[PDB]
DNA sequence: TTTTTTTTT
């Protein structure tokens, strides 16, 4: 026994100069005082970088874990203690580890009993998870006959120290006083349970997916929720079971966890802000912005600019009484059949964070927005709020499912009263829709508005609509079908002929069709962007005088001088739209301040939006 | 690592109520006001003391930040100091007089506390639930306390914890019992037992020690002219939608109301509340208990920006442009919302009733600022609710049968309009509601009353 | 003895008979089982492939050698054949890919062993499925349906896509689809 | 530098600013500036081995003259004969280990060689090795008077080494 | 089990 003492505080004390080394090269005493001033309680470990220094402490802390993991414990307290800062935290301090496994890298499958009592690390998705609930640690109780004070503490098999007691609530004094509790002293913790399955990428054809049990306390409670793909790292270990004195020898197994990582987004460096700074100071940017959007789609410029305005988007205001104004910007893509509408949309969901797409042709509206299920559940524009909903086939929903849309698209809300639940629901987020028109292709003998066949109040919600159409022209046809072989020739310049898929400019660009001027890497956009939706310009008179003047000249202008035809209404709406697309083009600037430069070009879209000349079959 | 002396924490506490002060209006000397209520307590014109912790926090006093840091970290135990001194200052100020005897437990302790006549034996015969008959209730105003439900977790058990949420349900008034007392058969003698919790267990066997020894085997008997009771109310508050996190829907928490801070809120009401977390007697079920409670909806006295006003007169066209001023125009629409949001008088005619208020219906072209207008008259109002056209069924304007799937039990729950009672409803998109349910409001537009018989109940609303 | 065993399989098993832990159930402790039942090539098979590719006549007797015992239908056995050896599959830097499938629908009277030859596509196939959801089960296999006077999204995107009350999910794989009709 | 100016450019914006090795050296120390190191010899625990086989043992010293609790110390010798393949060239060894090799133990070494008269047919030279030098490299390179050399040709008229 | 109600497909 005194051995295992001596052994325990060589272990220990091993740990302890390893942690507070006098010249620290791992620098874990700066991360202790990061942790200690940010006032968490466990300290993340490299399990490869204790490899180098003690490795007979390492390979020994797989198979003898549960020792070598509270001797580890113990010699961070005291870590701590040789501070000057003070131990806050009731609750001790903790530790979790990454690196690398090996031998034990596993699934639920592949856990069986050879590892029980050994630290892994498993793969999986949450299927299940209890809500989070707190469980007593120590209690403390006051004497009032003697004004003497008692204490107590509690353990568990779930709990990593292997030690027990009685754990029998304390009611009385030896000399058999009442006791009163003290809530304000006792000590308690968050608990939860999840459960983990086998990925559907691994799972073999045809069985059933195997599933895992799994354990979390403290700081690792409330932190996945069913469909996280996880990765979870912790000791495996079975736990017995009694009923009237007979015990079934089938015992369950758990997983009790130290360290939680999620697998489902921007990182920077100074060399990435130095070039962030001279993009910004370039002569146009958005222009540059807008052709590197999209490359190997040929022509639909206009669109593109669209659709990064969409993805900056406007300022919202609120004011001093509460009112609210929204700042969100509304796009709709009406045109002929194989016009790469479904393929814009595809490139928007990949390059938007928080996006979700959907189709008009099995959606609900209250699948749409919200469900009573009694229970209240979230549709998808509820769960895109602060996003980007994508819908396809936007012309083959029911009206009746239409109608449900109208108050988010304006207030950014859902509000439901039905049986037993009455409740609002924030849904601000940024719809970009895509439609074919009412005749199944486009009949240039009615004018838009019947060929786009919905209704004003609903028309009117859009910041930006855009009519395309499939015209036989033989310049054209040239242009865009060498484009596409273009692109299907194509292959990587490191790579060999018999192969199969299973900086800042971009170097090799035949595939996109454009000649000469130079594109920016995707990364790059994604850096870009993520940086400038942060910038918060104001606006300014100049501005407002040609924003006021423009509204009134596209309101009052007559389309029978000059042989052309109306595609939108122009109402009060889009006059918000002229300030929302000035504001999103003066962000790409990095400006503070919305110019002259800025509304221009915003009217210069709209202008294009708004009118277009007559088909050619009628002409 | 702890203190218990608890002399000096009174002495303490009694010093706080000594010397805070606020001047008088006119400069002419200073209230007491703490003291004042304490007098009113003595003199039995009230029944509770509701104590600002940051006066405490701020007032001009030794060790104040440490007694207000004390009273937060355990709530629970300082309960009883106050108290305890608040019943010393009224002994004070009380003197050798009597306080007046009002109820049967105060006229059951003045006679039986002379009975016993005819220190150490009153504090050791009584508890002091019993012997003390007012209420402590603690409050917080900085932004330290303020939480969400969402954020109450191990680290509040025990703590004075602040918040502000919406009410979902809420039970009717009940006795609670707290402190029992049982009387023997055969020797006499009386049992107190205080009660804490939601469960008690009732002793069978008399105690007294001549009863004992001669093993007379005495029954004990409870009375309820001795024992205590008091007000218990339960509530469920729901999470306010500001405080939610994104793409997430608001969380619930059950909290139990004791004494005069019951009847203060039903349901469709907006709260701030007070209140320590506690545990039900491993794993643990939890709950709030209230402190404090304050209506948002509804909070002689008299603004001077009102004063100015009502002093002023003419006010019919200043009043028509303040409704909502960031919306252009629309002069004699604000003029129209104006009187619906007063409306006319009741008439009761040889028992034929006429309503009093006024309906409204605007229509107009897409972009000219309905929604923006019925959204400031929902803020505007003080009771009122806002729906849709396509949110909405008749059932949810009116009101609904549930049924429970835990005893089978059939109920009503009252609907938007029901909730709305007394206030203003807002309907946006009414063209687009279904016949069948725009057919419900037929009753209530004109009768004012909603008639139900479904299954096994038959009311009126 | 675990994990030796899936379900369907035919089995002979040596076992001691118990009765679980005054009537029992009956089970067997079992003490022995005995079962009653690609992507790796040899030098041989890659020389018997290049020699095939190597004929002049090979296209020509792949589509012949598709179906023999049905006669004719010269057109449609060479566009089986190109269903079943599809394109490339392509995806450029902007991360907009291309797909490689192809499908092909069969139009007329119901008879003329069209049945037989969907059989036939789902046998020879590496993966493949025949039937009259069904739609997700084949990555990177072809699924051939009957009877399709009985998607848009699945055939375009490789996806479908649901937000009905309480869920939305998105189910994706990749498949080349062959389709006999009787008359959208 | 440029780092200072971006951090300053996002600041200017509103933008949140949270969006040497050289391998292995030597040193040297001139005149009143040794005390410090000596101070931090006798001091630190990055030299006092507090992990390991030499747990609490202090640092070696050695010296070439006597001091208070030196004790006296021999390398270990040895020697072989190899002979091959009927040649006249039989060769023979000599072997000096397990300690430290000071730079005096050469200079002597040369005079056992000379005194013995090994170098009397000049044209059949004798040679000599030290070896792990690189461990404490630098020493040599503070003075004209030293030099860096791994293997030495020893005659009577003369020493030769290669230019290293 | 059978019966009655309100949301969803
Ligand atoms: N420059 C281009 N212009 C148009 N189409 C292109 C171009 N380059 C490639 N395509 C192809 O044309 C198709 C684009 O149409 P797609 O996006 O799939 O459906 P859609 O445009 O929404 N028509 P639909 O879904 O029937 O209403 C794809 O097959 C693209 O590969
Ligand atoms: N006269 C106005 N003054 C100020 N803002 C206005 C005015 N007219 C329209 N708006 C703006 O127009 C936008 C749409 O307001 P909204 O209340 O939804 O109109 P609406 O009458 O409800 N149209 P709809 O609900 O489709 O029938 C808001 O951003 C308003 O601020
Ligand atoms: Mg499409
Ligand atoms: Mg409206
Ligand atoms: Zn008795």
């Amino acid at each position: 026994d005194r051995a295992e003492d001596a052994r325990k505080q060589e272990i220990t004390e091993q740990y302890l100069n390893f942690l507070d080394n006098q010249a620290d090269t791992f620098h874990y005493r700066q991360k202790i005082v990061k942790m200690m001033n940010d006032g968490e309680s466990r300290l993340v470990m490299n399990l490869d970088e204790i490899r180098e220094i003690l490795p007979e402490r390492a390979e020994g802390l797989l198979t003898q874990s549960v020792l070598e993991m509270n001797c580890l414990q113990s010699a961070l307290q005291m870590a701590i203690n040789r501070s000057d800062v003070q131990a806050v935290v009731k609750t001790g301090f903790h530790v979790g580890f990454e690196g690398t496994f090996g031998e034990r890298h596993v699934n639920p499958r592949t856990l069986k009993s050879s590892y029980l009592g050994n630290l892994v690390c498993c793969e999986g998705i949450v299927t299940k998870c209890s809500t989070v609930r707190q469980k007593l640690l120590t209690s403390v109780h006051y004497c009032p006959a003697t004004n003497k004070v008692l204490e107590k503490k509690f353990a568990d098999f779930t709990m990593l120290d292997t030690a027990v007691t009685n754990n029998n609530y304390p009611t009385e004094d030896e000399n058999k006083n009442p006791l009163e509790t003290e809530f304000g002293h006792s000590v308690y913790k968050d608990h939860q349970t999840f459960t983990i399955q086998e990925l559907p990428e691994s799972a073999p054809a045809g069985q059933l997916p195997r599933a895992v049990d799994c354990v979390a306390d403290l700081d690792l409670a409330d932190r996945v929720k069913p469909g996280d793909r996880v990765r979870i790292i912790g000791v495996f270990r079975v736990l017995p079971n009694k009923q009237n004195g007979v015990s079934s020898g089938s015992f369950r197994s758990i997983i009790i966890i130290n360290h939680i990582q999620m697998l489902s987004i921007p990182n920077f460096e100074p060399q990435d802000v130095k070039d962030v700074r001279k993009i910004s100071k370039s002569r146009n940017p958005f222009e540059l912005l807008a052709r590197s959007l999209a490359p190997s789609i040929c022509g639909h410029e206009e669109t593109k600019k669209a659709l990064l305005c969409l993805l900056l988007g406007g300022m919202e205001k609120i004011l001093n009484n509460g009112s609210r104004l929204r700042g969100d910007i509304n796009v709709l893509l009406i045109g002929d059949p194989s016009v790469a509408k479904s393929q814009l949309l595809r490139y928007v969901l990949r390059m938007a964070p928080r996006a979700i797409t959907t189709t008009g042709r099995g959606s609900s509206g209250v699948g749409l927005t919200a469900a009573v299920t009694r229970r209240l559940e979230a549709g998808a524009m509820v769960l895109a709020d602060r996003g980007v909903v994508c819908i396809d086939e936007f012309d083959k929903m029911s009206d009746i499912d239409r109608t449900a849309i109208h108050e988010v698209m304006e207030q950014g809300r859902v509000t439901i009263s039905k049986a037993g639940i009455h409740a609002k629901l924030n849904a601000r987020c940024s719809v970009l829709a895509a439609a074919n028109p009412v005749y199944g292709r486009y009949n240039p003998f009615k004018s838009p508005m019947e060929n786009i066949g919905m209704q004003d109040s609903l028309l009117s919600r859009f910041d930006l609509i855009f009519v395309l159409l499939d015209e036989h022209d033989a310049d054209k046809d040239a242009n865009v079908a060498e484009h596409v072989l273009k692109l299907h020739t194509y292959r990587t310049q490191g790579e060999a002929d018999g192969t199969v898929l299973p900086s800042i400019y971009e170097e090799n660009t035949q595939w996109a069709g454009i000649q000469d001027t130079k594109i920016l890497t995707m990364d790059f956009m994604r850096k870009y962007i993520h940086l400038a939706r942060s910038v918060q310009p104001k606006l300014t008179d100049e501005a407002t005088e040609y924003i006021s003047e423009v509204y009134a000249d596209i309101r009052s202008f007559d389309i029978t001088k000059t042989d052309q035809e109306r595609t939108m209404p122009v109402t009060a709406r889009q006059l918000e739209t002229l300030i929302r697309l000035s504001t999103a083009i003066a962000k790409a600037r990095f400006s503070k301040k919305v110019e002259r430069e800025d509304t221009e070009k915003a009217y210069n879209l709209l202008h294009f939006a708004c009118f277009k000349e007559k088909p050619k079959a009628r002409q | 690592t702890y203190n218990t002396d608890w002399a000096a924490e009174k002495t303490k506490i009694r010093s706080f109520f000594d010397e805070y002060y606020v001047d008088n209006e006119d400069g002419s000397g200073k209230a007491f006001p703490y003291r004042d209520q304490v007098f009113e307590i003595a003199r039995r014109d009230k029944q509770a003391i509701v104590v600002n912790v940051d006066h405490i926090k701020e007032s001009d006093i030794p060790d104040a930040l440490e007694l207000s840091e004390a009273i937060t970290s355990n709530t629970k135990r300082y309960e009883v100091l106050f108290k305890d001194t608040i019943s010393d200052m009224i002994q004070d100020y009380l003197g050798d007089k009597q306080a007046p005897v009002i109820d049967a437990l105060d006229a059951y302790m003045f006679q039986r506390l002379h009975m016993d006549r005819n220190l150490q034996d009153k504090r050791k015969k009584y508890p002091p639930q019993l012997l003390q008959r007012f209420e402590v209730y603690f409050t917080t105003d900085d932004a330290a306390h303020e939480t969400c439900v969402r954020n109450i977790k191990a680290t509040e058990i025990g703590h004075l914890v602040s918040m502000k949420g919406v009410v979902i349900r809420a039970t009717e008034v009940k006795p609670c019992v707290e402190v029992m007392t049982y009387t023997c058969d055969t020797c006499a003698a009386e049992v107190y037992q205080p009660v804490k919790g939601m469960q008690f267990t009732p002793p069978v066997n008399c105690p007294n020690k001549e009863c004992v020894e001669a093993k007379a085997n005495g029954r004990l008997h409870m009375q309820l002219r001795g024992s205590k009771f008091v007000k218990f109310q339960e509530l469920k508050i729901q999470e306010l939608s500001e405080q939610v996190p994104v793409g997430s829907i608001p969380r619930t928490m059950t909290v139990h109301v004791y004494g005069e801070m019951t009847r203060k809120c039903n349901t469709g009401n907006v709260v701030h509340v007070s209140g320590v977390f506690l545990p039900i007697m491993l794993v643990a079920d939890t709950y709030l208990e209230a402190h404090y409670i304050n209506n948002l909806d509804d909070n002689g006295v008299q603004s001077a920006e009102l004063e100015v006003l009502r002093r002023k007169g003419d006010n019919y066209e200043t009043l028509a442009a303040s409704i909502a001023p960031e919306i252009f125009g629309h002069v004699d629409v604000k003029k129209c919302l104006l009187m619906a949001l007063v409306g006319g008088n009741d008439n009761s005619s040889n028992g034929m009733k006429i309503r009093g208020c006024i309906n409204v219906l605007m229509m107009g072209d897409p972009g000219v600022a309905k929604s923006q207008l019925l959204g400031y008259v929902n803020r505007l109002a003080p009771r009122s609710q806002y729906t849709t056209g396509r949110g909405s069924s008749g059932v949810g304007l009116t009101a609904a049968v549930m049924k429970d799937p835990v005893t089978g039990e059939m109920s009503l729950e009252g609907g938007a309009l029901v909730l709305a009672d007394g206030g203003i409803c807002c309907i946006d998109e009414f063209d687009k509601m279904m016949d069948h349910d725009r057919t419900a409001i037929h009753e209530v537009m004109e009768q004012q009353t909603i008639s139900i018989a479904k299954a096994g109940i038959m009311t009126t609303l | 003895l675990t994990d030796k065993v899936v379900p369907g399989n035919r089995v002979t098993i040596v076992g001691v008979y118990s009765i679980k832990k005054g009537i029992r159930t009956p089970y067997l402790r079992v003490l022995g089982i005995h079962m009653e039942t690609f992507t790796t090539f040899t030098p041989e098979e890659e020389r018997m492939f290049k020699t095939l590719a190597q004929r002049k006549d090979a296209y020509e007797l792949i589509a012949k050698s598709i179906a023999p015992s049905i006669y004719g239908s010269a057109d449609i056995k060479k566009s089986i054949a190109c269903l079943l050896f599809g394109g490339a599959r392509k995806k450029l830097p902007d991360g907009i890919t291309r797909r490689g499938d192809i499908n092909v629908l069969l139009l007329g009277d119901p008879g003329t062993a069209k049945s037989q030859l969907l059989k036939f596509v789902e046998q020879v196939s590496p993966i493949g499925v025949y039937t009259s959801g069904a739609m997700v089960l084949a990555d990177g296999g072809v699924v051939c349906i009957d009877e399709f006077d009985k998607i848009h999204e699945a055939m375009e995107q490789q996806t479908i896509s649901i937000a009905k009350a309480g869920i939305t999910t998105t189910l994706n794989s990749r498949c080349s689809v062959l389709a006999a009709a009787n008359s959208m | 530098s440029p780092m200072k100016l971006a951090n300053q450019w996002l600041n200017e914006i509103g933008v949140s600013p949270r969006t040497d090795r050289a391998g292995f050296q030597c040193l040297v120390v001139h005149g009143s500036k040794i005390h410090a190191l000596f101070n931090a010899l006798m001091d630190s625990d990055v030299v006092h081995e507090k992990t390991g086989p030499y747990t609490k043992i202090p640092p070696t010293l050695i010296a070439t003259s006597p001091f208070l609790y030196g004790q006296l110390l021999s390398l270990t010798k040895s020697s072989n004969i190899f002979a091959k393949a009927g040649t006249k060239c039989t060769e023979y060894e000599l072997k000096l280990e397990n300690g430290p090799v000071l730079p005096h133990c050469a200079k002597m070494m040369t005079q056992f060689i000379r005194s013995t008269n090994m170098c009397s047919t000049e044209e059949k030279p004798v040679t000599m090795q030290v070896m792990d030098r690189h461990t404490s490299q630098g020493m040599s390179d503070w003075t004209e008077t030293a030099t860096n050399w791994n293997t030495v040709t020893i005659a009577e008229n003369c020493v030769k080494w290669t230019k290293n």
